[PDB]
């Protein structure tokens, strides 16, 4: 006979102790650990609600992996790279370019708390964690792999986190700050609660529905299938948190939440949302980027956070305005800049789909249609040198995204500026700033792109110069118009 | 010698470095933004060009230069119309 | 300017390789930015800290090599592999776990085996559980991706024998409830004897934050003594109390071990490609091998008497 | 901001399948094993979110008669996307609910 | 340490003995082990040369079904019913009804040569054949059934075999002559290798390249793995015919190859020919259906018969010519008696198909064209009582089908008669009279549908009558035109 | 022409109460052989097949109406069968390596290996009988859920046959001098404690009517060798310091369990008519003093100088 | 009275069944087979329909009816034009 | 006519089934028989690969070509038909004809 797991769990985290040849806080030290103080006696009752034994845990992710790979192997004919719209050629670029090796990275998140988390739980769900990130890394560089000899833009895969790309450089800034730079405690919060119970589910569930709609079932079958290793994992930050609030630290846990969810919403803004919005062709948007936020954030995502016993973040009404707008004009500077990015930005202007974009934000032709309205006339009289750039966007100090607004008929932008310690800082959002006066210390040398620029680190200092800075080995690389501007024909 | 601003030009979606110079007019400096800008996403109109520092009421005079302006290298400029 | 260029069969990185690379090659190899810039291993404020941390407890280690991204795990496992071999090692002892108890195993042990595993072998699962953070602890702080995945399998082969003993601690404790296993193992960690010269080790080993010392003290000497001092004597004293159970399992994790080993001894080859390396290397040992054997000393004492 | 009001003051728990064999016997199971909820669903083609008010339980034994084949409730997280709710499992069925009433 | 197959395998199948309680010909009796005389002892010499072992069967057969259903359960959502050419769901209706409850009948003759084969290596390798077709039949019952709920006509991928369909007795009346019908020795010969390493290919593999081409993965990968173990147990064939052929019997094996091989080509002709010349799509025609014949049955399967000492089969140049011609008269009866099937029939005569009908069978419009010309015109003059018959077929005594001719310009059309204990046969070509003379015993009693209906088992005697008794349910389940007609107004 | 709707599953099945498994939808009511008495296959309906299926299946004096009806109590289906096996045989495979990396052959007591030589290896000659009579039953029985039970009990008598094969092979290799891999078949035709079993089985295997064939292989034979041959092996290997056996019969023996639980199942269903018992009693005192003889032979032999 | 026959009809693609009576004359079993045949699979056409045991040389006569033929039922027979 | 020297061939070798074994036979046929020409037809569902009288696959090769590990005896996954004779060991599978034609 077999003895249920419910009989012998209990042992399997029965695993802190009173350290006798070394302090308690040799031992966790509180920049590795971030328990504030509080006592080992107190994370003992650190309950995950989806457990997980290792007999079960490697049957389960034998037969996930099976799976995942034969689906791919059958359909290696499907002629998907060669039928699919350049858009969504595209939107596979950049996702494996800006997830593959943060997933890597996520594995020392998961790493951290294994190693000092106070909670013995914790340490043994994120020990598979540390394995399903693994997993979900491994996963990521294995599929585009085989696109590598169809296209250089998908050595972008591997190559992005190791280039000073500018889009690579936002992703690395954020993943640092919320997954690897910070004490276990931290990661429990920022990672595993606030992005993988968040924003994950826009860019792993959100965009399977529109792989699906295009017919990219190795894609949409891949990302589906890692996002239910996160729904286990994930499971780890809200028992950290029902601890702090306990234990008096319910103010400390509520901006940790309120900074990791602004940071995430201003990067995923800017990859998700141009890929739903506009990279994704018409007939397969399953829903609007604004519609998906409403479904994943604000109905799922933040009714948990108030669940929980949080409260609506201080800039509520900022993040709803935001959801309107940002985006939209995110998707204007990648594309403008489309010589920056190692995928190909899909314009998305046609007229079909200037009213598909007016029907889900009223009013967009006033504003980013305005702009839009230029483009298409300088496209239509062929002078190119008009639809790409001579300088550099300025760039927020925190998000490491240009400085955008609405532009058009209501135009306005506003920076969000700083003195500190005599050096002068701009920021995109008044969270922006908030969350740099929160935590000095992690970002205040830091230099953006455009810092780096004018302290003459890039040579030539010209876009060319910045090119080559950012990584780019040939032509091929450097993002294009997706159709090569054949939707001029339709305006 | 140079003098980088960052330029928010009047319609546009985006704040822009622009490298002017010390002594550059503030007329020269509208026009050096508006060549990143007018015909690229911003339509061309009639009108004249003024500027002035990120969000504030007051419009620099038209012949200040850079150099007696109060500005200070990589502080946010407006150029907007009257 | 730029020059135009084909695509690739592989990856940039590795396409001077002689051979078609492998799927090992493919998903594990130069993983790790944040050995690209010496200044800010992570992408914040140089001084951050967590790069302070990264500067002074990886990138100064005295453990020098200038590719240790070259490293190659000897059995190239990859997560898909892994998972295929534990998912076949794991049911067969799960099915040997299955198959003892409807033999009633437990009841034949010789008289007074019971109170030996409830003091030499329950309290093992502390002991696993500082394998399982140690190694967490070295995969977040080796300096190539390479080396980090060994390690990453490495702290999911501490979980599996952590899960073990937890799993027989209470299945032993159900033929045998009055010899307090499943009861009394912290108390034992913390103030027996036998248990206080490995405790001692764990402690100072777990507060080595130099990767290279890090690396050094778990897998060159901790770990091998281990296999030495606790493993290989459990099975000769369940050989002679009629325990069959025991020596099996223990094989089992044996084979665990002899992988870690395996590429633990292929990453002191790789380092001694630095001739400086051997005396930084043997330092290490010769710092730590005194607590182990003190450790190993009272261990088999304790399992003595 | 009363369509955001309104999205945030929802009550909804429940799993989020992803497309695959179990859709269809997680639904029918929602709706066998919850007698007296309303079950709501909305089909996403890649996933599908099923949802009820306050609470939804999922039994073990349903499942696998719903499913055809012998079912151990761990595997759901095979195909487990998401879900909605705080989530209480064991061997017997999983929980989805929430402590608070908005 | 493991030690290897080459090792212990021979002990595997020394399996024979000298019986002594029976005698060797009450344990192996010639009406069911067919071993013509020739001693046990010689049996010993039998070596399979495609082995395999318990253990490693059970865990590569894990493999193969793991990715057979990961790939279903993943594209149940790409829209193939609903979506996909009407003639392409007539294809898998058709290959359902005919093919499923036939592999789990092969399990019978799997199980005959597992008992009564005097060779221990075919008893062994005859098991695992058990097991494969054991596979096959649920495989095939498995995958249609969710298509239940959408059409009554995918009901008959299991009730086909327990009808009187016409083309139900066809397929029952070939697979109870060559698998369950026969003892184990002609089972080795006529099933495993003239059909599993012949027609099957045309089925299974053919199929599947059009199954790709159409866009149906969850049918292509299902069934190119059913033909993974095909390829394995259909080698019992080979050694059985070495061994007759060694022992004095080539006159024997001979004639049931023969047999075997004009009985499977008469039943694929029916099936496999208007599949893959008329309902796949002409975009999805990856061969036609002659090219497919030169490829699997002349160039692969009939130069494998010479390699192992046989001859090319007497009827050569009339097989060659029946290549060319039967399968689009075959084609013209089931489109006109498409009432009496379970599936749509595609009528496949648009000028487009017709003009590729042309080119890969020259001639074609001055012969099936000219009875598809009449047909046409009545389509689009709305005399639709004359696109529906009102008599019955004349059918074959051996293959149950239709008797057909070349139509048209040169009409040539010949049967073939018998007076044989005072009953008059008819048969559709020289070889099925052939057939029937080589053991009249198997089947000079049995009665074909319409010499049932002309002695009055079908009651009422009439066209309803005969639809109520092949056990059509409904009127949803009889077949129609897969276009609704909708192809004459290309016309 | 009436008009119905499409049906949730097939016609055959709609009228369930519950919804159908897996196994009802693959498995049931899949002889088509069955439906017309006069002529199983569709052939001359006195083609000597259907002569044979109508004297040794359709004549058969023990006689249900609706034998389609059974039910294999573990549902199994070639999926599910299987999944199981992997794990077992994969177990059983784990078992082979590691008891051989420990060289289990060589501390058997003296003279074990002439025991194994003629007890035990002969043995694959009556696992095979077992194999070719499972496969009678199959393609002989009333309904498709019977065959299928026959099916996977042919392929476990396989599976024993083939351990039997790799353990006769394996130990040859510790004592190259006791006729092992070499003499089995003289001593399945010659040896005395061999004739009643092979005897029986030669009988058996011309017991050609559907019903008899079950009943003297799956209620007569098989649990003789269960109580008689697997049971006291275990209990001679245990006297002889053999280890290993008594886990491997441990899992052939999970094997025979399950054959007697679909056959204790189909007895149940074949009790429905009250008229079957005496032919099953009849049948099982007809063939019981020949397994008897066959298991008193087999014993005799067994613990024998 | 009834009496089956299997009838080929010229340029049609297969045999069928017709049933004629025993007393028909061959021109009328030639109009009971093309009954089934022209307009349905075969153009019309001018001419004289006659009717011969199947591949034979012969032609029964256009008066000759089934009794007098000589033919038994279910035999083939060809519907040809002179 | 064309069915004579259809049937005249000698052409030997794996049919292998859409899948991720396609390309690694591919690269393995022309390895591991230096000096014939390999011929490949591609039905988008199956690749018929083909030479003339002897094609040899080895372990060896597969497994490098294949980039992990693998036995012979998974070849049967993605085998789903061959020609000429087979002779299937541990080390390798050789297709091949006993005549020439
Ligand atoms: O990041 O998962
Ligand atoms: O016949 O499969
Ligand atoms: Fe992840
Ligand atoms: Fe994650
Ligand atoms: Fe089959
Ligand atoms: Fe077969």
């Amino acid at each position: 006979a077999m003895h249920p797991r419910k009989d012998w769990y209990e042992l399997t985290r029965a695993t802190n102790w009173t350290p006798s040849y070394v302090t308690e806080e040799q031992l966790f030290p509180e920049r590795m650990s971030g328990h504030m103080g509080i006592p080992l006696e107190k994370w003992e009752s650190y309950d995950e609600p989806y457990k997980t034994s290792y007999p079960e845990y490697v049957s389960i992710q034998r037969e996930k992996d099976a799976g995942a790979y034969s689906v791919k192997a059958a359909l290696e004919r499907a002629k998907i790279y060669e039928n699919s719209d350049p858009g969504w050629i595209s939107t596979l670029k950049s996702h494996y370019g800006a997830i593959a090796v943060g997933e890597y990275a996520a594995v020392t998140g998961e790493g951290r708390m294994a190693r000092f988390s106070k909670a013995p739980g914790n340490r043994n769900m994120a020990t598979f964690g540390m394995m399903d990130e693994l997993r979900h890394g491994q996963l990521q560089l294995f599929f585009p792999h085989e696109y590598c000899k169809k296209d250089r833009q998908f050595d972008w895969a591997w190559r992005a986190y190791h280039s000073n790309e500018w889009a690579a450089i936002a992703a690395k800034h954020f993943f640092d700050d919320i997954i690897t730079g910070r004490d276990a405690i931290s990661v429990a919060i920022m990672l595993t609660f606030s992005f993988e119970t968040g924003f994950t589910n826009m860019q792993f569930l959100g965009l399977a529905a529109d792989a699906a709609e295009a017919g990219d079932y190795t894609f949409a079958n891949l990302i589906s299938s890692i996002a239910t290793d996160e729904s286990r994992h994930a499971q780890q930050g809200g028992p950290a948190l029902q601890l702090l609030i306990e234990n008096g630290k319910r103010e400390e846990a509520q901006k940790k939440v309120d900074m990791a969810i602004w940071r995430a919403w201003r990067l995923f803004a800017v990859l998700t949302g141009p890929v739903m919005d506009y990279y994704t062709p018409l007939e397969d948007r399953s829903q609007s980027f604004k519609e998906f936020m409403y479904e994943w954030i604000i109905g799922q995502f933040e009714r948990s956070l108030i669940d929980l016993g949080l409260d609506k973040p201080w800039y509520w009404d900022l993040f709803l305005k935001d959801i309107d707008e940002l985006h939209h004009s995110y998707h204007m500077g990648v594309w403008y800049w489309r010589t920056t990015a190692w995928w190909n930005p899909a314009a998305g202007v046609t007229p079909e789909e200037r009213d598909w974009l007016e029907e889900k934000y009223p009013g967009w032709n006033k504003r980013w249609g305005r702009c839009w309205d230029v483009i298409t006339e300088n496209v239509l009289d062929d002078r190119m040198d008009l639809v790409s750039p001579e300088t550099l966007p300025s760039v927020c100090n925190m998000s490491q995204i240009p400085l955008v607004g609405v532009p058009g008929d209501d135009w306005n932008i506003e920076v969000f500026s700083l003195e500190h310690n005599g050096r002068l800082y701009h920021f995109g959002s008044e969270v922006d700033r908030w969350v740099f006066q929160q935590d000095p210390v992690q970002y205040q040398n830091h230099m953006n792109i455009v810092d780096r620029f004018l302290a003459g680190q890039i040579q030539p200092m010209t876009l060319d110069g910045a090119l080559k800075y950012m990584g780019f080995q040939s032509i091929e690389e450097m993002g294009k118009d997706a159709h090569d501007f054949a939707w001029a024909d339709k305006c | 010698s140079a003098f980088p601003v960052h330029a928010a030009f009047e319609k546009d979606f985006l704040v822009q470095l622009v490298v002017v110079d010390l002594n550059d007019s503030m007329d020269q400096v509208a026009e050096k933004v508006a060549y990143h800008c007018v015909n690229r996403r911003v339509a061309p109109r009639e009108g004249v060009m003024r500027v002035r520092k990120h969000r504030s009421t007051e419009l620099f005079p038209r012949d200040m230069t850079i150099a007696e302006s109060g500005l200070n290298p990589t502080e946010v400029i407006d150029v907007v119309f009257e | 300017s730029f020059e135009s260029k084909k695509p690739m069969r592989t990856w940039s990185h590795l396409a001077e390789m002689r051979k078609k690379p492998s799927e090992y090659d493919i998903v594990s190899r130069k993983l790790h930015y944040s050995t690209n810039n010496p200044d800010s291993p992570w992408e914040l404020s140089p001084d951050s800290p967590m790069n302070l941390w990264y500067k002074q407890y990886r990138n100064a280690s005295p453990l020098k090599h200038d590719n240790w991204d070259a490293f190659t795990d000897p059995d190239q496992l990859v997560y898909r592999t892994y998972n295929l071999m534990q998912d076949g090692q794991e049911s067969y002892v799960q099915s040997l776990f299955d198959q003892f108890n409807e033999r009633e195993h437990d009841q034949m042990v010789r008289e007074g085996w019971e109170h030996t595993m409830a003091r030499c072998y329950s309290p093992l699962r502390y002991l696993f559980h500082c394998l399982q953070m140690s190694s967490a602890y070295v995969q977040q702080m080796a300096p190539a991706s390479t080396i980090s995945n060994c390690c990453i399998l490495q702290t999911a082969d501490s979980l599996r024998w952590l899960t073990h003993t937890a799993y027989r601690t209470h299945e032993l404790s159900l033929t045998y409830p009055d010899a307090g296993l499943g009861e009394h193992e912290r108390e034992l960690w913390e103030k027996e004897p036998g248990w206080q010269g490995l405790r001692e080790l764990m402690e100072k080993q777990l507060t080595a934050f130099d990767w290279g010392e890090a690396f050094v003290s778990l897998n060159l000497v901790v770990k091998p003594m281990i296999v030495e001092s606790i493993f290989k004597p459990l099975q000769q004293q369940a050989y002679e109390n009629n325990d069959t159970l025991l020596p099996l399992l223990i094989d089992s994790q044996l084979k665990d071990a002899e992988r870690h080993s395996r590429w633990s001894k292929a990453l002191v080859k790789h380092a001694l490609e630095n001739p400086d390396n051997h005396a930084v290397i043997e330092g290490w040992i010769e710092k730590w091998r005194p607590l182990a054997d003190r450790a190993a000393e009272a261990y088999l004492s304790m399992l003595s008497s | 901001s009363t369509l955001a009001q309104q999205a945030l003051h929802n009550n909804n728990v429940g799993p989020i399948i992803r497309a695959g064999d179990l859709v269809e016997p997680v639904i029918e199971t929602a709706e066998i094993d919850n007698p007296g909820k309303e079950i709501t669903v909305e089909d996403r083609r890649a996933y599908v979110r099923i949802a009820a008010e306050g609470e939804l339980i999922l039994t073990r034994k349903t499942l696998e008669e719903q499913l055809g084949r012998p079912f151990n409730m761990q595997e759901l997280e095979i195909n487990l996307a998401s879900f909605a709710g705080q989530i209480q499992a064991d061997e017997d069925q999983i929980r989805f609910y929430f402590d608070k009433t908005m």
